[PDB]
C-alpha cells in the first residue's frame, strides 16, 4: 500500500490559481492513486479553540491520562491489538461484491464520469484529477475493505454507500476545486438592478430571463443572494 | 463621577484611539480593590453561615439562564463589563480586571472570569398600542415589567389576553418555521433541493437552518416568562406542546 | 547555578549577556537565549512526538551582526554546527 | 538537567491567543500561523523555565513567551496594519 | 467488658447455634474495604465457616451511609451480623436506628435474647461506652483494654445510667467529665484483628499453616503505621511459626513444600521482585533518611552503592538474576556499610513464605501488593457512587489475590505496587520542590491544585500512602517539630476536594519515652464539629474519620474555620 504526503505548490494550496497549477504531479501518477485528500486550514476560530485545547491537553501530561482512560473505556484500542486484528482480518476474509452492489457502483461511476465531463466542458480544460476505470476499481477495493473489516464474506450496499461517501469527500473534493466572466458580471448587475434588495423571486424567473449559472453560487458566496425554498426561490439577502 | 471629572479636566486642559477618558480608573483604583477585598472577606465570613444567605441569594428573573456560584464574582464581572465599554482605556480596564481577579486567585482569561449577559431576550415584534397607535417591540426577558404592561409614549395599559395571544402567536410561528425549514449541506452549505438524498452529492450531511436546540431554548424562555408572570394561556400552550 | 537561579531578573541579565559585544537588538538576544536553552521534546505514549527545539530565522539588512550573533552561538552552545549558503549541499546537511 | 513542566498554566488565554493569531493571519496577513506555532509558545515557555533552572513553567515564563510570539508576528506584518494589530494584541502582554 | 479473649469461644458457639441452619443464610459478614487487616480477618472467618459449612454473606462496605443503607435493606431473618474493622467507636444503635425492644425475643428469668445479634471487631481504642456497656445486641470482642483501663469509665457510665441535690449534681458533673476526657481522644489502634481471630481459632483449635500466614500478613499490615504494636505482637507470631513448622527441616525442595521461615527481611520495597538499587530508591525509610527528593539524594545513593563495592549495574539488575555471590553476601555487605550512613535499622528479621519452586516472598511485599490491588485494581453524587463501586470491586481482587492458584494476580499487584510507589515518590519530590506544604502553628497544610496523575489520589488508600511517604520524610527532619499534615485533591469531575487529616509519627527505629506514647489523630471531632455548623455540603462517610469530601468553593472557608478551631 502507498500512503504519500505531499504539499501543493506555493506552500498554501493557493485556490485562486488553477487546481492544475497548484499540483505539479502529472495526470499519470494521479491516476494510480485511489484516494486523494486535500486538507485546508479553515482558520475557523471555534475550531482553532478546540484544536488549541486538544493540543494543550496533549502537552501538559493530560494526554497520557485521557488516552489511557479512553482506551480502557473500550472506544480506543492499543497499537498491538489493532495490528493483530488487522492481520487476522486480512488473512481471514476476502469479500466479493453482491450484484446489487455492482449495479449501484456502475451507476455511481457513470454519474461521476458525467460530472467530470461537465466540469471539464465548463472549464474548457482537462481536469488535473483523473477519474477512470481504475477509480471504479478503487471503489470496489474500498467496498471489499469495508466488508473485510467486518469479516463479512459478501459486501453489502452499506459498504457501497460509505465508499461512495468517502470517494465524494476526498477525490470529488479534489476534483470539485475551482480557481465567461463577462456573462457573470452582466447577470450580477442585471439582478442587482432588477431584483429588489429586500425582496425575492423564483429561480425560474432567472431561467426565463437568461447556462450553468455559477454566478448565483458566487453571489451566494458573497452573501448578496440566498436560495431558500429548496433552490426554487432566490432572495436578495441584503447586499 | 470619575469619568465626569476626567472629561472635565481633559476639556479644561485642551481648552476612538484616545478620548477625554484615559485614567478615570485611577480615581477609584485603590478604593475599588480595597472595598473588593473587604467585601470578599465579608462574604467568606458569611458565605456559609446562615441568616446571611437571605443576602447572598440570586434573585430569579424571567431571563435567568446563568447559574451564579459567587454573587461577588458576578458583581465584579458586571462592573468589569460595564467599565470595559471605553475603547481608549481598554488596557487599564483589563489591568484593573486582572487585579480584581487576583483577589479571587482567578486567571485573567479564565472562562468563568469571562462575563456574559445574564439575561436572555424575548421580543414581541410590531406591538401596537390600541390607543395612540404606537408601534413597538415588547421584550420580556430584558424589559422591565412596568415597560411591558403599558405603552411608552402614553401610559395606558395593555390587555393581558392580547399579550398572551401574541406571545403564543410568536411561539407557534417559531414552531411552524422550524417544522417547515429547509435543509442544506454540512460541508459546502448547498441548500437541499431534492427529497430523496442521504447527504449532499459532495458527501455532506443534511442539516436544518433552525437548530432544534434554538427552539428548545425558545420554549424554555416562553415557559420561564409564563411562570414568572403567571401567564395562564401560555402555560396551557406549553402543556399542549408536551 | 542553583544560587543564581533563585535570583529574580536572571532572565534579563542572561538576555543582555547573549551579545555583550553587540549593541542593542534585545529581542534577537531573547530569541537566541530561548533557542539555546530550548524546550522539552514531548512524546505522547510513544505515538505522537513533539519537537522540543526552537528554530529561529533572522532576516535583516547586511552589516547587522547577524553573522556575528551566529558566530557567538557557535562558540557558545554545547553542540554547534555552522554551514553557510551554497557551501552546504542537500546530502551534506543531513547524511550521505 | 532541567525538564520543566507546564502544569501551572491557563489554557484559556493560550487558546484565545492562538485563535486570534490565526484570525489575523487569515484576514489581511501573510505569516502562516499553524499548530506548530502554537507549540512554539509552550516551547519558548519551557526554555524560559529552563534558563531559571525552574522545573515548572511559571506564569511569567508563559506571558513572556506569548509576548515574544505576538511581537514576532506583528513585526512580520506590513506597517500599514501593524499599528492596528499591535492595538489588538496589547490586551495580552499585560504587566510588561 | 463484653467479650474477653478467654471467652471468645462462647461467642463462637453462640453464633453457631444461632445461624448453623443450612436451609437459610442467617449470618452476614460486614468488612470495611480498603483495610488489609480487615480483609485478612474476613478471609480467616470465611475459611473457618467454610469448614463448618455455615452459609454466610460477605459484603464489603466503604462508607457509613452504605452501611446504614444495607442495614435498612437487610432482611429480618438474618439473626447474626459480623462487622469487621469498624463500628467500635460510633453509636451503632443510634446510627442504624436500633432499639432493644424490636429485636428482643424470648425476654423471659434474668436473661435476654435477641432476634438479631451483631458482633463488631475493630481495634480502635475509643470504645463507644453505649456500645460496649449499654447494649446486648452490640457485642464487642475486647482485647483486654476495656476490662483493665476502663474501670473508672465503667463506673461513671453505670452511675449515669442509674441516675438518669447539689452534691448529687457535683458527682454527676465529675462522672460526666471523666467520661468526656475518656472521649475527645484521637482514634488509635492497639491490636491487630488478625491476631485476635487467630487467638480465637487457637481456642477452637482449628489452626493451620495458612491461618498462621494470614495472621502474619494481618500483623505486618500494621507495621508501617503502628510499628510499636508490630514489635509487641512479633514474638507471638514467631512462637507460632516455631511451633507449627515440621521438624523435617533442610528437606529437599519439592513442588509441594510450603515453608514459613524467619529470616533477615530488610525494610526495603519489593526487594525480591525489584532491583536492589530501586528497592533502596523506593524505600520510604531510606528516602526519609537521606531526603532523596533533592538532587543530592541520588548522588548519595550512588555514593553508598559505590562504598559497598557493588556495581551499579548489578544493583539495578532484577533480584532473581543477580549473581549468587552478592545474593549470598548481602547480609555481610549490609553489616559492613550500613551504620556509616545511619541506615542500620534497615536490617530486620521477618517471615518469608516459600511455595515449592515458585520462589520466596516476604510479608511486606505481599501486603504492598494487596494494598496496590485495593487502590488501582481497575452529576456530582453519581460518578462518586461509581468510584465507590470500583473501590469495593478492588476489594474482591485483593481478596482473590490471596489464593495460591492466582499468582498472576499477585504479579499484577506487585507491578501496581511498583507503579504506585513511583507515582507517590514523584508527587512527593514535586511537592517538596514547590514547597506546597505551608507550615502553620496548628498543621502543615498541603493542597494539590493541578499536576500529573491527580486522579490517582481520590482513592483514600492512595492518599494515605502519600501521607505515609510525606510523614516518614518529615519525621526524619528533627528541625520540623511534630505536627499533623492535611492533604486535599480536587476531583475535576465532581469539583470536590478530598481532605485527609493525617497524624505525625515517630521515626522508625527511634524508640524513646514519648515514642511509647502514641500520637492521637484529633481530626475526627474537629471535622465533625466544623461540619455540623456552617453547612458546606461536606461528605463525612469514611470509617476512618479523618477523611472528608469538601466542595471546591467551600474548601478555603473550611480550612479557615479549622484553623480557627483549636480542638485538634
Ligand atoms: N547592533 C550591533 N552592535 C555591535 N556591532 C554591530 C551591530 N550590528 C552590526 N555590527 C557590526 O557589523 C559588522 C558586520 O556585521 P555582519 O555580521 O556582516 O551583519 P549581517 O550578518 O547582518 O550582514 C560586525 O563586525 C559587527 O561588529
Ligand atoms: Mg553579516
Ligand atoms: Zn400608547
Ligand atoms: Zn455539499
Amino acid at each position: 500500500s502507498v500512503l504519500a504526503a505531499a504539499n501543493p505548490i506555493y506552500g498554501r494550496y493557493d485556490d485562486l490559481k488553477s487546481p492544475g497549477d497548484n499540483i505539479d504531479f502529472q495526470t499519470t501518477i494521479l491516476s494510480r492513486f485511489d484516494m486523494i485528500f486535500i486538507v485546508k486550514d479553515d482558520h475557523n476560530e471555534e475550531r482553532d479553540i478546540s484544536i488549541a485545547n486538544h493540543v494543550i491537553n496533549i502537552h501538559t501530561g493530560n494526554a497520557n491520562a485521557m488516552q489511557n482512560q479512553q482506551e480502557e473505556n473500550g472506544s480506543e484500542i492499543s497499537i498491538e491489538k489493532m495490528k493483530r486484528y488487522i492481520t487476522y482480518c486480512r488473512l481471514k476474509c476476502a469479500p466479493r461484491l453482491s450484484p446489487q452492489a455492482a449495479e449501484k457502483l456502475s451507476s455511481n461511476f457513470v454519474t461521476i464520469r458525467k460530472q467530470l465531463l461537465i466540469n471539464e466542458l465548463e472549464s474548457t480544460e482537462r481536469s488535473s484529477i483523473p477519474i477512470t476505470i481504475r477509480q471504479l476499481e478503487a471503489i470496489i477495493r474500498i467496498t471489499e475493505s469495508l466488508a473485510k473489516l467486518e469479516l463479512s464474506p459478501i459486501a453489502q450496499e452499506r459498504h457501497v454507500d460509505e465508499a461512495i461517501r468517502l470517494f465524494q469527500a476526498s477525490t470529488m473534493d479534489a476534483a470539485s476545486q475551482d480557481p465567461s466572466l463577462s456573462e457573470i458580471r452582466r447577470f450580477e448587475q442585471e439582478l442587482k438592478r432588477r431584483l429588489p434588495i429586500g425582496w425575492s423571486t423564483s429561480y425560474q424567473t432567472l431561467r426565463r430571463e437568461f447556462a450553468l449559472d455559477k454566478a448565483l453560487y458566487a453571489l451566494e458566496k458573497h452573501e448578496t443572494i440566498q436560495l431558500r425554498h429548496q433552490g426554487q426561490n432566490i432572495y436578495r439577502s441584503g447586499v | 463621577d470619575s469619568m465626569l471629572k476626567t472629561k472635565q479636566s481633559y476639556l479644561k486642559l485642551n481648552s476612538s484611539v484616545e478620548n477625554s477618558l484615559n485614567g478615570f480608573s485611577h480615581l477609584f483604583s485603590k478604593p475599588l480593590m480595597k472595598r473588593v477585598k473587604k467585601l470578599f472577606k465579608n462574604q467568606q465570613e458569611f458565605i456559609l453561615d446562615p441568616q446571611y444567605e437571605a443576602d447572598y441569594v440570586i434573585p430569579v428573573l424571567p431571563g435567568s439562564h446563568l447559574n451564579v456560584k459567587n454573587p461577588l464574582l458576578e458583581l465584579v464581572k458586571s462592573l468589569c463589563h460595564v467599565m470595559l465599554l471605553s475603547k481608549s482605556t481598554i488596557l487599564e480596564i483589563r489591568t484593573l480586571r486582572k487585579e480584581l481577579l487576583k483577589i479571587f486567585e482567578l486567571r485573567e482569561f479564565a472562562k468563568v472570569a469571562e462575563f456574559k449577559d445574564p439575561s436572555l431576550s424575548l421580543v414581541v415584534p410590531d406591538f401596537l398600542c390600541e390607543y395612540c397607535f404606537f408601534i413597538s417591540d415588547i421584550d420580556f426577558c430584558k424589559a422591565a415589567p412596568e415597560s411591558i404592561f403599558s405603552c411608552v409614549r402614553c401610559h395606558k395599559a395593555f390587555n393581558q389576553v392580547l399579550l398572551q395571544e401574541h406571545l403564543i402567536q410568536k411561539l407557534r410561528s417559531d414552531i411552524e418555521s422550524y417544522l417547515i425549514q429547509d435543509l442544506r449541506c454540512s460541508r459546502c452549505h448547498k441548500v437541499k433541493r431534492d427529497y430523496m438524498s442521504a447527504h449532499c452529492p459532495c458527501a455532506g450531511a443534511w442539516e436544518g437552518t433552525l437548530p432544534r436546540e434554538s427552539i428548545v431554548q425558545k420554549l424554555n424562555v416562553f415557559k420561564q416568562v409564563a411562570k414568572y408572570y403567571g401567564f395562564d394561556i401560555l402555560l396551557s400552550c406549553i402543556a399542549d406542546l408536551t | 547555578f542553583r544560587k543564581i537561579s533563585r535570583d529574580r531578573g536572571i532572565i534579563d541579565k542572561i538576555i543582555s549577556s547573549m551579545a555583550p559585544s553587540i549593541y542593542g537588538h534585545r529581542d534577537i538576544k531573547t530569541a537566541v537565549a530561548c533557542s539555546l536553552f530550548g524546550g522539552v521534546p514531548k512524546n505522547v505514549n510513544g505515538k505522537h512526538s513533539i519537537r522540543g527545539d526552537i528554530n529561529v530565522l533572522l532576516l535583516g539588512d547586511p552589516g547587522t551582526a547577524k553573522s556575528q550573533i551566529l558566530k557567538y552561538v557557535e562558540k557558545t552552545a554545547h553542540r554547534a554546527v555552522f554551514a553557510t549558503g551554497q557551501g552546504a549541499s542537500a546530502v551534506g546537511l543531513t547524511a550521505s | 538537567k532541567i525538564y520543566p513542566k507546564l502544569h501551572q498554566m491557563d489554557m484559556d488565554k493560550v487558546s484565545r491567543v492562538y485563535a486570534d493569531l490565526r484570525r489575523e493571519s487569515i484576514s489581511t496577513g501573510s505569516f502562516p500561523i499553524t499548530v506548530r506555532h502554537l507549540e512554539s509558545i509552550l516551547r519558548i515557555a519551557e526554555s524560559f523555565a529552563k534558563m531559571r533552572l525552574s522545573e515548572f513553567v511559571s506564569s511569567y515564563d508563559l506571558d513572556r513567551a506569548i509576548k515574544v510570539v505576538v511581537d514576532s508576528f506583528v513585526d512580520a506584518q506590513k506597517v500599514s496594519v501593524r499599528r492596528q494589530l499591535r492595538r489588538s494584541f496589547a490586551i495580552y502582554t499585560l504587566g510588561h | 467488658m463484653y467479650y474477653g479473649i478467654s471467652q471468645f469461644s462462647e461467642a463462637y458457639n453462640k453464633i453457631l447455634r444461632n445461624s448453623s441452619s443450612h436451609s437459610s443464610c442467617q449470618l452476614v459478614i460486614f468488612v470495611s474495604c480498603l483495610n488489609i487487616d480487615a480483609l485478612c480477618a474476613t478471609k480467616m472467618l470465611s475459611l473457618l465457616f467454610k469448614k463448618q459449612l455455615v452459609q454466610s454473606q460477605i459484603v464489603p462496605i466503604f462508607g457509613y451511609s452504605e452501611l446504614r443503607r444495607h442495614y435498612s435493606q437487610l432482611d429480618d431473618n438474618i439473626n447474626s451480623l459480623l462487622l469487621v474493622g469498624f463500628g467500635g467507636v460510633i453509636d451503632l444503635e443510634a446510627f442504624l436506628e436500633i432499639d432493644p425492644q424490636e429485636y428482643v425475643i424470648d425476654t423471659d428469668s434474668g436473661e435476654q435474647s435477641f432476634r438479631r445479634d451483631i458482633y463488631v471487631l475493630d481495634a480502635h481504642r475509643p470504645w463507644n461506652l453505649d456500645n460496649i456497656f449499654g447494649s446486648q445486641i452490640i457485642q464487642c470482642f475486647d482485647d483486654g483494654t476495656v476490662d483493665d483501663t476502663l474501670g473508672e469509665q465503667k463506673e461513671a457510665y453505670y452511675k449515669l445510667l442509674e441516675l438518669d441535690r447539689k452534691q448529687r449534681k457535683k458527682q454527676i458533673h465529675e462522672y460526666e467529665g471523666v467520661l468526656e476526657e475518656y472521649y475527645s481522644q484521637g482514634t488509635t489502634v492497639v491490636n491487630s484483628i488478625s491476631a485476635q481471630i487467630y487467638s480465637l481459632l487457637s481456642a477452637i483449635g482449628e489452626t493451620n499453616l495458612s491461618n498462621l500466614w494470614l495472621n502474619i500478613l494481618g500483623t505486618t499490615s500494621l507495621d508501617i503505621a503502628y510499628a510499636q504494636v508490630y514489635n509487641r505482637l512479633y514474638p507471638l507470631l514467631q512462637d507460632e511459626v516455631k511451633r507449627l513448622t515440621p521438624s523435617s527441616r533442610n528437606s529437599v525442595k519439592t513442588p509441594d513444600t510450603l515453608t514459613l521461615n524467619i529470616q533477615p527481611d530488610y525494610y526495603l520495597f519489593l526487594l525480591r521482585h525489584s532491583s536492589l538499587y530501586d528497592s533502596f530508591y523506593y524505600s520510604n525509610y531510606v528516602n526519609a533518611k537521606l531526603s532523596l527528593w533533592n538532587e543530592n539524594g541520588k548522588k548519595r545513593l550512588h555514593k553508598m552503592f559505590a562504598r559497598m563495592g557493588i556495581p551499579l549495574s548489578t544493583a539495578q539488575e532484577t533480584w532473581l538474576y543477580m549473581d549468587h555471590s552478592i545474593k549470598r553476601e548481602l547480609g555481610i555487605i549490609f553489616d559492613k556499610n550500613l551504620d556509616r550512613y545511619g541506615l542500620q535499622d534497615i536490617i530486620r528479621d521477618g517471615f518469608v513464605r516459600t511455595l515449592g519452586y515458585r520462589g520466596s516472598i516476604s510479608a511486606s511485599e505481599f501486603v504492598e501488593a494487596l494494598t496496590a490491588l485495593l487502590e488501582v485494581g481497575n452529576n456530582s453524587a453519581q460518578k462518586l457512587t461509581n468510584l465507590r463501586k470500583r473501590w469495593v470491586s478492588n476489594f474482591w481482587l485483593s481478596w482473590d489475590a490471596l489464593d495460591d492458584r492466582k499468582v498472576e494476580l499477585l504479579n499484577r499487584g506487585i507491578q501496581l505496587a511498583q507503579d504506585l510507589q513511583r507515582a507517590i515518590f514523584n508527587t512527593g519530590v514535586a511537592i517538596l520542590e514547590k514547597k506546597l506544604i505551608k507550615h502553620l502553628r496548628i498543621y502543615r497544610l498541603c493542597v494539590l491544585q493541578d499536576g500529573p496523575d491527580l486522579d490517582l489520589y481520590r482513592n483514600p488508600l492512595t492518599l494515605l500512602r502519600l501521607g505515609n511517604w510525606l510523614i516518614e520524610c518529615c519525621a526524619e527532619s528533627e528541625d520540623k517539630q511534630l505536627l499533623p499534615m492535611v492533604l486535599a485533591s480536587i476531583d475535576e469531575n465532581t469539583d470536590t476536594y478530598l481532605v485527609a487529616g493525617l497524624t505525625p509519627r515517630y521515626p522508625r527505629g527511634l524508640d524513646t519515652i514519648h515514642t511509647k506514647k502514641p500520637i492521637l489523630n484529633n481530626f475526627s471531632m474537629a471535622f465533625q464539629q466544623i461540619t455540623a455548623e456552617t453547612d458546606a455540603k461536606v461528605r463525612i462517610d469514611n470509617f476512618e474519620s479523618s477523611i472528608i469530601e469538601i466542595r471546591r468553593e467551600d474548601l478555603s472557608p473550611f480550612l479557615e474555620k479549622l484553623t480557627l478551631s483549636g480542638l485538634l
